[PDB]
DNA sequence: GGGAAGTAGTTACGCCTGGTCATTAC
RNA sequence: GACCAGGCG
């Protein structure tokens, strides 16, 4: 027989083989494969305005990753390199050109028309196959698993939005009318059209399309197409004699009033209204070539087609009228399709090289007529080569991809890699991102579904405003590729399959469906849904096709396309699992792998459409005759991060949330290059350690070798007040002693930019007569050549690198002093001085600064279990209490969060710690298979101590024990990068806004806190008017200005004489003068600047 | 010397106001040469002033730090109408005569609606109402009443298009487009005799203004210029639309001097018209937004008016202030509740202003000597001119030396100062009051633990706001109206909301239940800890063997109250109510009880003091707990604030000193049930269980009478719901029964100190039914929740039954369950706060103005008598008697008690 | 006239971190 | 200075 822990060595072999960030990897190879080759043949060729020159397009390759420097030389380049010198990792982009001279084509000839940045390890990268030591040899880390892409120095990662699925037709009825709305969604080349087709009241079909305001009729837009005949509507829609009554009484509205040309001069009245009367006509014809349902062909001839389509979804649209076809719901994952970095790197291209080719026919036009013809044949190559700009393909790309705005109003496609430890990065790079708008509540999207089950992770989400919209990956699920299509449909048109065009579907033969689209009809779907599975279990067919039935309706479904979520199962068949005990031996030893399982039958993928099928058995011993397929392991269920957590399913699903948010946060050794590699911020833990209690999947995905926390004595008591309201107490010797010890790291960059002509930077010590020059004890330990010396302490606004610039225009002969100086409020140690040159000449050096950490009062720390706090006080040793056997408590925990967290985990990691310790061997707690508590309980009075986990203490103080006995135990905890040494602030008087002269805004900035509106509102509650002038006047901006009293228009004050006079009327004695916010000065001046005028009338006092 | 706005009046600036206040025409269409001065005639000019420094605003001389700006004006070639007023340009061209200017009415009605306007002049809706009524009616004359001419319908379309309907023949006709000029000249001719008709006013607001022909140009100040780093500038959005129009407008110019077709002119008309009305509001209806070279639609006039970030809700509701502080916040039991930690890195670098005077002298010489670097110490010092002076280390001796009457010296804070303690959101008025300043070490804000609640904030990664009030006027009101101890009621329901919280009960109970006793040593120290004024302890109780004498914890509370308090209740922890019936019997029917019969006939669950002696029951959430608290309650309205301040810090730190070291805990085996409960359990769910497949069933077969409100399916799942949930309550209560009070658990969720019994019952049987809005879980594959149970199943445990515990663990779909359950927390307490904030917006934008006169009376600001007596009693909420007026059996009680003894 | 139907206006408060801009053809 | 993305209560 198989027993639960057989399944795990076949699991595991999983993860060994393909890795974690497959979909990124796999889309950006199928894309560089195939992806440009087909964009490329898209547009065909260039026809500029010669009378005999045309230019066709022939194959495009990528060459090597290279960097050209600025004086002319091609050298390779590597990712270090890149990061260091803020460069792009990019390679060049080669496309064949050939020239057509008279309809005759030449000789080919090959251009380089931009640089295309490249995905870290992929196919092409420099990196892929090298072995642990080359990697080693080039400053890279081999625990990376890749998937990134390099920016001017920064790392971007690309999400996966969750779309709507590509071409299927989705029903559904809203209550405001009776409309039974049937909408799709149809793709071509990039473009989205929403077509729908719904009945009203009247009882008449309108059809709704992009560019036509009108719903015109059903029959009206189907007669546009062609067969105009009323036996070819019905026949075309269906054949039930209740949907035969229901389109005769339609057919009235247009049966006997119009033809196929008169529906084409009410569509050209509608789309061009009090034009041109043949104007009409073509601007109808190119609506409905290229605006109704584009995904079946543009051309004039796909009339009919597209005719069938509409009246399909219309059938479906009266289907549901009758209450034959139970609407579709929105929220099943069979319905939604993900967007990976190949499609959405397809649409960039599709978008740059569509500039790209207007201006190249623009250069080519305007170099033949302005030189004349003689130029250029005389050498065409030189001409073709000459006249190509290869910076608007680049440019677009790399801004496009920097800044994270996609064409087509999409925003947040590409965001910065979060580094903070391991976990944060493998997380990050398993995102899963919703398209729609955060600030609505959309009550049913956030919703968890069933058919989530095995492919989201149910626990790991935000908190905020972004619950339910963000979403991560599962362990067991796996994203596919796409598959060509022609073959797929051939291969169904060769098994009995009759085309919907030489026969009419009836309701006694079923449907067929490939990606949505109907393909024809047969006699009996149950026999060749079991055909297909069968061939695909065989190995006949690729594995990426899955078929479903519904008999209801009596359809069968065929997909073949990307972007579906799959999860792998084990086939079942006579009420015996098709693996056996010989399989997993054979996998043990080495002999056989995943692939091989998958294709020789035992193991399947099922997406959302086969589950439905479907009937899954959960342990192996509840299989029966009725199952088709067997769990592989439940616990993979869960997402990454909050698969750390031991015993899961002990504790409040909210708590969870908390503690796998909460992961992604503590401190630890990241990556082992830390030394060398350059970032905005970081942190290391000097003494890691491994955790005690763990799952046995976190040793499977290499987290134990790049750990992040520590093992504490916690001891379950109430302390004299100082841990009250979950706040905690540390001891003080084992700070002392270096735990939860920690260090800060952070990078500064300086330039030496050039300007406009010969002026230039200058890296030098300033002189004392440069505008702008600090005291000179801050340029104290800075070498000549204006650098500092590494290991030197520093201070705040110390200076690290001495830069004058070149004088400010009106002053002159005056250089300005410009150095880059410590943030005001930080200190530490100089680390490492890094100088080199950037990708234009300019010289460019990069400091890091080091600053060591000891924990102290407001330092959160934190547990996996979802339990969080600061330190309120630090007590010494001997003031703290001992149990009797010898141990005194690292840390205490105040038992009144216990009760209503209800984290019964947390108790059953800490008997588990205290278990484990004392047997020297780990505990496993993965999940729904780890160790029973019975059984530690049990353990631990066989090991001398008493099984409810108590222990008796003495009073550290008076030095007698107390009444009752403490629990007391060993839990993992970790220590959050949320210090009070960043959050500490203060002002009294600093720089102001230009505009409104009031303080500034940010801690970075030396800014002012807000007293925002409720706060005015608490005051004024109180009745405290002094208080409110005092905050909200004095404290902020303040004025006096001059008030003309017989007008009331704001007076002028000259400083020439001292006189003070009135513009507009000649007033001179009644000027007086009026204390007020400068910010209402503002305002009336800026309703001033419309035709609107304020008149102010004083009075005394 | 120094006046007041009185009022502020409204209107539209004629052409002759914007030509006389302005001080420059723009002509060129730039800002700045190639060196970087303003170029001489453009939208940068010297005359309407100044900002890079080194340059000076030759209109008023000044720097660039002190002048205010000055106005400019364009010529437009041709007028344009403003898109603010365009409907009421439209409202008056359709209800006026075409060509002699008069309104479409007769005298009769001019006079009947005159002496209707007259009265309801100061209301806005009546004004409204009235107005509408003229239009309408005058809109549907055909033929003006005062001259005889005929009439033609008008047409609006948006934004700024108006159109005239004029008949070619009988059956034909035409649309003519009226431009602006004709419209200016066709509002010239209104006498200004029937302005008040239409609305307007004459002597400030004239129609024909609405047409504009001169266009005034903000000051310099109003746009300012940022410098790059780079080298290039950056410049506002306003600059760039005034270039714009400047260039189009010379062109237009040039074009009509030099000649040209009227199809050019029409159409740079319409380009100006339309880079106007952009210009003046970029999001009018039915226009295409300007757009900036980065994509993004530029901001303008209307912009900076409206929304969250502009210059009404972002600048002048609320700004930016200068002396405050923040930092996170920890626990401190052992500082008054009216008193703040504050670190000595902040309590250095806020600063009070001082002046010297003849009882301060010293002080202020000795703190001046320190020095900037030293704690007690000053950073300025003003001399009487006005001059401010920064103290160094080598104007100290000197400059203390110079010190004398009149002088002002920024120190910094010490003990005793007064500041202000925020925290966001501020909910109520509860969230801003007033604390002493007390210096700490390290770098953490010190709050004491029973101010916590009307703060509403826990130490678990929390941060508040510090301010410092800087006049003495400032201080004084926050000394004397924003005390902490001012503010124990809560004025929403006149209950006490600072009191005990979390263990502040917990070691009440623990000192007060019966059988509870101490030695000498322990009830000493814990007498001194508390900080109890005593210097001879009472009688001893009992004797322990070898005659160590003992008391009780109820003579050690007794030592708090006051000597005269009287009063008894009951508490949370009556279980049998049999046994305080027979105290309150021996309370009625003698008023003063012998202290040993009492005494004798004790119970936990009757409170008793008498004459501040505590003879019976314990201490639980409503003895002081907050919104529940009776003895605080008596003693915050009988003795003053300050008594009760005393009493509350004394309770604390005695109920805390009391739970330290008697030992307080929690552990896995509280939730260790017999195999006997365990089994009552199983047999309990199985009925409840079982006696569904037969509802199911018999709904499967008809036999079944549906509720009348819905269908039958909705019947069937109600009496689903209710069996289950019936059968979780059952299940509880054993789980209740089988848990004494020696339990922890019990103890810390009995007294109300944390926790209830939903979470017991839930940690030791069944988690029960999980649901989302109100329903079972239904959504997932077609017919079923999940993959692994059959299609169509309506059993208990297929759509959502969890038969587990917490300590039992759970079953994956069980899991999955409770997750899907639990995000609906998760999500609501994520959308509700939106809505809330915005009903609360509107509450407190409406209700803000509303005093109480010297009368008694509510009166709005107009003068308008809203209530005749606040409430109906005149009554302030804060002190009445738990919404009573007064509590008339407690003054009879308290005043027969105190004559009868 | 009283039924569409099409505008028009809103959607909690702070704080922190980092990254990008701010034209181009001749 | 304005935008974008991610976090904290
Ligand atoms: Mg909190
Ligand atoms: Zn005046
Ligand atoms: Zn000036
Ligand atoms: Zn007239």
């Amino acid at each position: 027989d198989v027993t639960p822990d057989d399944l795990w060595i076949v699991m595991e072999s999983y993860w060994q083989e393909k890795g974690l960030v497959r979909q990124h990897l796999d889309s950006y190879n199928a894309f560089i494969e195939r992806g440009l080759q087909e964009v490329v043949n898209e547009f065909g060729g260039i026809k500029p305005d010669i009378p005999d020159f045309e230019v066709k397009f022939g194959k495009i390759r990528v060459g090597e990753p290279e960097f050209q420097e600025p004086h002319g030389q091609r050298k390779p380049l590597y990712p270090m390199d890149a990061r260091i010198r803020n460069l792009t990792y990019a390679a060049p982009l080669y496309l064949e050109m050939i020239p057509v001279i008279k309809g005759v084509e030449q000789d080919p000839v090959e251009v380089r028309i931009g640089e295309l940045p490249i995905m870290l390890k992929s196919k092409v990268c420099r990196l892929y196959g090298l072995s642990d030591e080359e990697l080693i040899k080039l400053g890279e880390d081999p625990k990376d698993p890749g998937g990134y892409f390099i920016i001017n120095g920064s790392e971007r990662v690309i999400v996966s939005i969750e779309d709507i699925a590509p071409n299927r037709t989705l029903v559904e009825k809203d209550e405001r009318q009776e409309k039974y709305i049937a909408k799709v969604f149809s793709y071509r080349h990039g473009y989205r059209a929403l077509v729908a087709v719904e009945r009203r009241k009247d009882g008449i079909l309108y059809v709704d399309i992009p560019n036509v305001p009108k719903p015109v009729k059903f029959v009206y837009v189907m007669r546009a197409l062609g067969l105009e005949r009323d036996k070819d509507i019905v026949e075309a829609v269906g054949n039930d004699p209740e949907v035969q009554q229901i389109m005769f009484d339609n057919l009235e509205d247009a049966s006997d009033i119009t033809t196929q040309q008169e529906a084409l001069e009410f569509i050209g009245k509608l789309v061009a209204p009090g034009q041109a009367r043949e104007y009409r006509l073509k601007r109808a014809e190119y609506v409905i070539d290229n605006n109704l349902l584009p995904h079946m062909g543009v051309s004039p001839e796909d009339r009919i087609k597209k005719a069938y389509y509409l009246g399909m979804m219309a059938l479906k649209v009266i289907e549901l009228s009758l209450g034959r076809r139970p609407e579709d719901d929105k929220d099943h994952y069979a319905n939604k399709r993900l967007r990976l970095a190949g499609d959405l790197l397809k649409d960039l291209f599709r978008v740059a090289f569509s500039q790209l080719v207007k201006d190249i026919q623009y250069q080519m036009t305007k170099t033949y007529q302005r030189k004349g013809d003689k130029y250029t044949f005389g050498n065409i190559h030189r001409f073709i080569r000459n006249s190509i700009r290869p910076d608007v393909l680049t440019e677009r790309i790399e801004h496009a991809l920097a800044t994270g705005a996609w064409p087509g109003g999409r925003t947040g496609v590409s965001q910065l890699l979060d580094r903070t430890n391991y976990m944060s990065t493998l997380s990050h790079l398993r995102r899963v991102t919703s398209p729609l708008d955060r600030e609505q509540p959309h009550f049913e999207a956030r919703d968890l579904h069933g058919t989530h089950w095995g492919r989201i992770c149910p626990t790991e989400t935000p908190e905020g405003p972004n619950c339910g919209l963000v979403k991560n990956l599962a362990l067991m699920a796996q994203i596919t590729t796409a598959v060509p299509e022609e073959e797929i449909r051939e291969y169904l048109m060769s098994l009995g399959i009759v085309p919907i065009e030489v026969r009419r579907p009836d309701p006694t033969l079923w449907r067929v469906y490939l990606n949505g689209v109907l393909i024809g009809t047969i006699e009996d779907g149950k026999a060749l849904v079991q055909r297909i599975r069968q061939d695909r279990r065989s190995g006949k067919i690729s594995d990426v096709i899955n078929v479903a039935y519904y008999e209801d309706v009596k359809e069968v479904y065929v997909n073949s396309d990307d972007g579906r979520v799959r999860r792998p199962l084990i086939i079942v068949e006579n009420g015996v699992p098709k693996l056996t005990k010989e399989h997993v031996q054979a996998v043990k030893e080495g002999r056989l792998k995943w692939s091989d399982l998958i294709k020789m039958g035992i193991i399947e993928y099922l997406d959302a459409e086969e589950e439905e099928n479907a009937y899954v058995a959960m342990w192996p011993w509840e299989v029966t005759e009725e199952h088709t397929h067997l769990e592989l392991m439940p616990a993979a269920i869960l997402g990454l991060p909050a698969s750390l957590v031991p015993y899961p399913e002990h504790n409040a699903a909210p708590r969870n949330t908390y503690g796998a948010g909460m992961a992604k946060q503590s401190l630890g050794l990241g990556w082992a290059n830390f030394r060398i590699r350059v970032d905005t911020r970081g942190h290391l833990l000097h003494y890691p350690q491994i955790p005690l209690v763990n799952s046995r999947i976190m040793k499977a995905v290499g987290y134990e070798d790049r750990p992040a926390g520590q093992n504490f004595v916690v001891a379950v008591l109430a302390y004299q007040g100082y841990n009250m309201e979950d706040a905690i107490i540390i001891n003080k010797a084992s700070i002392e002693r270096g735990l939860a010890r920690s260090t800060f790291f952070r990078t500064y960059e300086a330039e030496e930019k050039k300007y406009l002509g010969g002026q230039t930077d200058k890296f030098e010590i300033p002189d004392p007569t440069v505008r702008g020059y600090r005291g000179e004890k801050y340029y104290r330990n800075l070498d000549e050549d204006g650098l500092i010396f590494p290991e030197s302490k520093v201070e705040g606004k110390d200076v690290l690198v001495g830069r004058t610039s070149p004088p400010r225009f009106l002053s002159l002969q005056e250089r300005r002093e410009t150095s880059v100086a410590v943030r005001p409020s930080e200190k530490g140690v100089v680390d490492k001085v890094i100088i080199t040159e950037t990708g234009d000449g300019t010289k460019l050096v990069k400091v890091t600064v080091r600053d060591l950490r000891i924990p102290e009062l407001g330092d959160k720390f934190a547990s996996r279990h979802g339990q969080k706090g600061v330190i309120g006080l630090i007590v010494p040793q001997e003031d703290m209490p001992w149990t009797e056997s010898g141990i005194v408590p690292d840390l205490i925990v105040n038992p009144h969060g216990i009760p209503s967290r209800m984290t019964v985990g947390q108790l059953i990691e800490a008997i588990g710690g205290k278990v484990a310790s004392l047997k020297g061997r780990r505990v496993d707690g993965t999940a729904f298979i780890g160790e029973p508590e019975e059984k530690l309980r049990k353990e631990l009075e066989e090991l001398g101590f008493k099984h409810t986990g108590r222990e008796i203490m003495y009073d550290g103080i008076t030095g007698k024990r107390l009444e009752a006995d403490i629990f007391i135990g060993v839990i993992y905890y970790q220590r959050l990068h949320h210090m009070v040494a960043d959050k500490i602030h203060a002002r009294s008087r600093g720089p102001v806004q230009v505009l409104t002269k009031q303080p500034t805004e940010g801690r970075a900035r030396e800014g002012g806190l807000r007293f925002g509106e409720m706060e005015r509102d608490v005051l004024v509650g109180h009745g405290a008017a002094m208080l409110l002038i005092e905050r909200l006047l004095e404290e902020s901006d303040k004025t006096e200005v001059w008030v003309c009293e017989n007008c009331g228009h704001i007076a002028l004050e000259d400083k020439r004489r001292r006189r003070v006079y009135c513009p507009v009327c000649g007033e001179e004695e009644r000027i007086s003068k009026v204390e007020m916010s400068y910010a209402f000065k503002l305002l009336l001046d800026e309703l001033k600047a419309m035709v609107i005028r304020p008149k102010l009338n004083l009075s005394e006092r | 010397m120094k006046k007041v706005i009185g009022s502020i009046e409204f209107g539209i600036l004629s052409p002759q106001e914007i030509r006389k206040m302005s001080a420059v025409e723009v002509t060129v269409p730039d800002t700045y040469d190639d060196d970087g001065y303003p170029i001489e005639g453009g939208v940068m000019d010297k005359r309407m002033g100044v900002i890079d420094p080194g340059l000076r605003c030759e209109t008023c001389g000044g720097r660039a730090g002190e002048c205010p700006g000055h106005f400019g004006h364009i010529e437009l070639a041709r007028p344009v109408i403003h898109v603010g007023f365009a409907k009421t340009i439209y409202r008056i061209l359709e209800s006026t005569c075409r060509e002699c200017g008069r309104i479409k009415l007769t005298d009769e009605e001019i006079e009947e609606y005159m002496k209707k306007i007259e009265l309801a002049r100061n209301r806005r809706s009546e004004f409204n109402e009235i107005i509408k009524e003229i239009h309408k009616k005058a809109k549907e004359r055909m033929v003006c009443p005062h001259c005889g001419a005929p009439q033609y319908p008008i047409k609006f379309e948006k934004p700024t298009i108006y159109w005239e309907i004029r008949k070619d023949e009988q059956g034909n006709e035409y649309r003519h487009r009226l431009m602006p000029t004709e419209v200016r000249d066709w509002l010239e001719k209104i006498p200004d005799k029937d302005l008040p008709l239409l609305g307007l006013d004459p002597e400030k607001s004239r129609p024909e203004w609405m047409v504009l022909t001169v266009l005034p140009v903000p000051p310099v100040t109003a746009r300012p210029s940022i410098t790059l780093e780079t080298g290039i500038r950056a410049e506002d959005d306003l600059t760039h639309k005034l270039v714009d129009i400047i260039r189009i407008n010379n062109r237009l110019k040039q074009n009509i001097e030099a000649g040209a077709p009227q199809l050019i002119i029409e159409d740079l008309w319409d380009l100006l018209q339309y880079h106007v009305t952009t210009y003046i509001n970029n999001e009018a209806p039915g226009v295409p937004p300007a757009k900036h070279k980065s994509g993004r639609p530029l901001k303008t006039l209307a912009q900076r008016l409206k929304g969250k970030e502009g210059r009404f809700r972002g600048n002048l509701s609320g700004k930016r202030v200068n002396f405050s502080a923040r930092t996170v916040i920890s626990p401190d039991p052992m500082i008054s509740i009216n008193e703040v930690g504050v670190p000595v890195e902040v309590a250095m670098e806020l600063t009070v202003p001082e002046k010297v005077t003849e009882f301060n002298i010293e002080r202020l010489r000795k703190m001046v000597l320190n020095g900037p670097d030293k704690y007690p110490g000053a950073n300025y010092v003003i001399d009487p001119e006005g001059r401010r002076r920064r103290i160094m280390d080598s104007n100290k001796e000197t400059l203390a030396n110079q010190l004398d009457i009149g002088w002002t010296v920024e120190r910094h804070l010490m003990d005793g100062d007064i500041v202000l303690f925020n925290r966001q959101p501020s909910l109520h008025r509860m969230s801003i009051m007033a604390h002493r300043v007390r210096v700490m070490p390290y770098r953490t804000f010190r709050l004491n633990l029973a101010v916590c609640p009307p703060y509403n904030a826990d130490f678990d990664g929390d941060e508040m706001n510090l301010h410092v009030p800087q006049t003495e006027e400032a201080q004084a009101e926050a000394r004397i109206l924003m005390e902490v101890q001012n503010h124990i009621i809560s004025p929403r329901y006149g209950g006490p909301i600072i009191g005990g919280i979390q263990d502040h009960i917990s070691g009440g109970y623990l000192l007060t239940r019966e059988g509870a006793y101490f030695t000498r040593d322990e009830v000493e120290q814990m007498l001194m800890f508390a900080g109890v004024d005593i210097t001879e302890l009472p009688e001893p109780d009992k004797y322990d063997e070898n005659g160590n004498p003992l008391w009780s914890g109820k003579t050690i509370f007794s030592l708090l109250l006051p000597e005269d308090l009287t009063v008894w209740y009951r508490n949370k922890l009556c279980d049998e109510p049999e046994r305080c019936e027979a105290l309150e019997k021996l309370i009625e029917e003698k008023l003063m009880p012998d202290p040993e019969e009492v005494r004798k006939l004790a119970y936990d669950g009757f409170v008793y003091i008498q004459n501040g002696k505590l003879l019976s029951g314990a201490i639980d959430k409503k003895a002081y707990g907050r919104e529940d608290g009776i003895i605080l309650d008596l003693i915050v309205r009988e003795y003053g604030v300050e008594r009760a301040r005393q009493f509350l810090d004394q309770v604390t730190k005695l109920t805390i000193w009391v739970i330290t070291h008697k030992g307080f805990t929690t552990g896995i085996d509280d939730e260790d049930l017999p195999e006997e409960a365990r089994d009552r359990i199983r047999e309990i769910i199985r009925e409840a269980e079982e006696r569904v497949n037969k509802l199911i069933e018999a709904y499967k077969r008809g036999e079944l009478e549906p509720l009348p409100g819905k269908s039958l399916e909705d019947t069937l799942e109600s009496l689903i719901m209710a069996v289950l949930a019936e059968a979780r309550d059952n299940a509880g209560a054993v789980a209740e029964k089988y848990l004494g009070m020696d339990n922890h658990t019990v103890i810390m969720a009995k007294t109300g100190a944390r926790g209830k019994i939903l979470n017991i019952t839930q940690m030791a049987a069944l988690l029960g039914q999980q649901s989302i809005r109100g329903k079972r879980l239904y959504r997932g594959f077609r017919g079923r929740v999940l993959s692994h149970f059959k299609p169509g199943d309506l059993g208990a445990r297929a759509k959502g039954f969890v038969v587990n515990s917490y300590k039992s663990g759970l079953t994956p779909q069980e899991y999955f369950f409770h997750a899907m359950g639990g995000r609906e927390g998760l999500v609501d307490t994520a959308v509700r706060t939106a809505q809330s904030g915005y009903m609360q917006r509107r509450l407190i934008n409406a209700l803000q103005d509303l005093k109480v006169e010297y009368d008694g009376t509510v009166r709005s600001p107009e003068g308008i008598i809203v209530q005749f007596k606040y409430g109906e009693d005149g009554v302030d909420p804060m002190k009445s008697w738990r919404g009573k007026t007064v509590d008339v059996d407690r003054i009879i009680v308290r005043t027969l008690l105190k004559m009868r003894g």
